[PDB]
């Protein structure tokens, strides 16, 4: 390259929710952020662009709802993730030789 | 100027994976255990130990103990490494990440990684994964 | 279709520049930010992903460095933009019919 | 079945609506520095998302009784035979705020009018939210990758 870098440049920050919001978890098998990242990661972790993946993780934490909780008002509520980009080229974790 | 451009992915290593795992967080924090989180910790393991990541996890670990193994893993090379992954399991406060025994500003952590204190990540992904609530509202349902 | 969507989801939130950092600007010629959205969106906005497009931004924006400034302490200074996608789909603004 | 390739549904009979907040001078009591480019920004995004088919509306120096009136207008039209959102600052910040001509506006304020609960139109649809402000006082470095 000719050109130099933002020292912040090539940042990829995965929240589980967005700001001011309460993330959620199954009884005792795990969050819903995780559960969800962690199942995407094993289908497509090898073949889909990163962000790309974070999208999926993002529409299949969207499907979840609150069904028991000791606050009754959390019920049938609901989580979206939120990921923040300062990435500049794809991102692939294609197996390694 | 290439639209399609990937990150170089052909290093000798793909590299670290950081997983700081808190459970249970000092009596006076008044912060609840995070039951699960074990199943989290071992999923993620599993998952970036397959994409060729080394996987370091460390659990409970108090503010002093997590700033040294961070500051530590930003200061080794990572020339020979594609990236550099660090996930948080814990609670959070603001722009705060819970250790066992106190909070910790994110900015602080990831900071370590910036072009100006790590020479060997410039021009590589650092990816951050935090599970923490960001906040104390419940987001409602919706219907097409 | 059978589930229910967060109210929060489907939002993607770009910014200039990512959290705590200064943006910069051409003389008149406007903000180094909205110039690489508008060339990248030109070329690529009818065919690429939208965060794929924004990406793109990210690497065009990452370039640039502060010639001429009043405050001499930003001459030379860089800046990379953030996304933050809470969107559950790819994104697309193919030509319409 | 789950789809990885799945797209946002984007055959409605209309684009949508693209919002343009253009702040380029602010009220004296401030003490904001004038934002000269502007104009071209504006004029830059107008050509490029008419191109793609948003009706570009654009709104110059508006007071934030002006603001909060135009974006609750557009959030109570329907957007139901629209593909998208956006809404476009081109301003100064602080914290969580956008500045109006004379105060700053909570953005989650702004925001909140087009969550799926306020806004029922725009349910499973992208709302893109585009911000040209500082969010801070640090310069960003530059650096050079290790050889
Ligand atoms: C039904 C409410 S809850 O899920 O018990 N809880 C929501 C929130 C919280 O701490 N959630 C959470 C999500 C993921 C976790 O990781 C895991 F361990 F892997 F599962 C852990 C925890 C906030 C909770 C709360 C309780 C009391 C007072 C304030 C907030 C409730
Ligand atoms: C040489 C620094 S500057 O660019 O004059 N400026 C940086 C910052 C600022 O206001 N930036 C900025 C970026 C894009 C803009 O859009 C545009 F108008 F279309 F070009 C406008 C403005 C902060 C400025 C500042 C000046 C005085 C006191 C504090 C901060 C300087």
């Amino acid at each position: 390259s000719v050109y130099t870098l933002p020292a912040g440049a090539d940042f990829l920050m995965c929240y589980s929710v967005a700001e001011g919001y309460y993330s959620h978890r199954e009884t005792v098998n795990g969050s819903w952020y995780i559960q969800d990242l962690c199942e995407m990661l094993g289908k497509y972790g090898s073949s889909l662009e990163f962000t790309e993946l974070l999208t999926l993780v993002n529409r299949k934490v969207s499907q979840r709802r609150v069904d028991f909780c000791k606050d009754p008002s959390a019920i049938g509520k609901k989580q979206v993730p939120c990921f923040a980009s300062m990435l500049t080229k794809k991102l692939h974790f294609f197996p390694k030789s | 100027f290439d639209p399609a451009e990937k990150y170089k992915m052909d290093h000798r290593r793909r590299g670290i994976a950081l997983i700081f795992n808190h459970e249970r967080f000092f009596w006076h924090l008044t912060l609840p255990e995070r039951r699960g989180t074990c199943a989290d910790r071992d999923n993620l393991t599993r998952r970036f130990s397959d994409l060729g990541f080394e996987v370091k996890c460390f659990n409970d670990l108090k503010a002093e103990e997590l700033l040294l193994k961070i500051h530590e893993v930003s200061t080794v090379s990572h020339a020979d490494a594609d990236c550099f992954v660090c996930v948080f399991l814990s609670h959070g406060e603001g722009n705060h990440i819970y250790a066992y025994d106190a909070k910790i500003e994110i900015q602080t952590l990831t900071g370590l990684f910036k072009g100006d204190k790590c020479h060997s990540l410039v021009g590589k992904p650092k990816i951050f994964i935090i599970q923490a609530c960001r906040g104390n509202q419940h987001d409602v349902p919706v219907i097409p």
